[PDB]
């Protein structure tokens, strides 16, 4: 079976870089210098570096090459147990349903719980279910 | 192809069935691939959002299902190169998975994640 390898990157471009590889993979397949990577695991948890499928180690060093965004882990390559070849793609609980719960960062009831009642096909703004907190204008000028 | 691969990354969906993770123009356009015939998508949004649902996470580049461990796991052998996900949380309604068993189309869950 195959290998999974693993290579540094940088913090917060990971689907940037996937789509980068897409392109270069589907830009030189057909030509002398093919790429012999099977995949690439992009987990949206992780953020900081990427995973890479090949056999061996000199595989994906020659088909990281030319990239700005990888120059960064280029001089080692890491290889992990195959017992790690499973738990990488686990998915703790997407995390978009109706009448479930969720939180808020900004605005005014921040660190709070709230509800979803209604999502806009759209995607551009979701409702919610929370209690006022204001004072009903009494003690504010 | 490069009609499988995303355009921009906003507005990006996924499948139910393979787990196709695209551009909403491309699914308008051209829609799912590896299922067409069996699913009716091509020239028509409503049908994209009754089946298709943005809640999904995780993206693998896929290559060559025919020799890899991963296509095997998420049983995608046999379907075409292009990029997917290991996580699509949803299920259809009750009115088109009853005519996928009845045209020999067999609907699993490709949510492999767990819950709590
Ligand atoms: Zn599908």
């Amino acid at each position: 079976d195959p290998n999974l390898w693993t290579v540094k990157c940088k913090i917060g471009e990971e689907r940037a870089t996937a789509i980068s590889l897409m392109r270069k993979f589907i830009a030189y397949q057909f030509t002398d210098t093919p790429l012999q990577i099977k995949s690439v695991v992009a987990p949206e948890h992780v953020k900081g570096y990427i995973y890479v499928e090949a056999y061996k180690q000199t595989h994906v060093k020659q088909a990281i090459e030319g990239v700005g965004n990888l120059r960064l882990g280029y001089w080692n390559q890491q290889m992990v147990p195959i017992k790690e070849m499973t738990d990488v793609l686990k998915v703790v609980k997407a995390n978009l349903k109706p009448k479930s719960w969720v939180r808020l960062k900004r605005g005014i009831y921040k660190d709070d719980i709230a509800q979803v009642d209604y999502v806009e096909p759209s995607q551009n703004t979701i409702s919610l279910k929370m209690i006022p907190r204001i004072d009903y204008d009494r003690i504010k000028a | 192809a490069l009609e499988t691969v995303p355009k921009d990354l906003r507005h990006l969906r996924a499948c139910l069935l393979c787990s196709l993770v695209k551009t909403i123009d491309q699914f308008e356009y051209d829609g799912c691939d590896n299922c067409d015939a069996y699913l009716q998508m091509k020239g028509n949004r409503e049908m994209v959002y009754d089946c298709t649902s943005s809640s999904f996470d995780g993206i693998i580049a896929m290559m060559s299902p025919e020799d890899s461990w991963v296509s095997k796991w998420q049983r995608v052998s046999n379907f075409k190169p292009g990029v997917y996900a290991v996580s699509v949380t949803g299920r259809l309604p009750q009115g088109i998975v009853r005519e996928l068993k009845s045209r020999g189309v067999a609907y699993k869950s490709r949510d492999t994640a767990i819950k709590t």
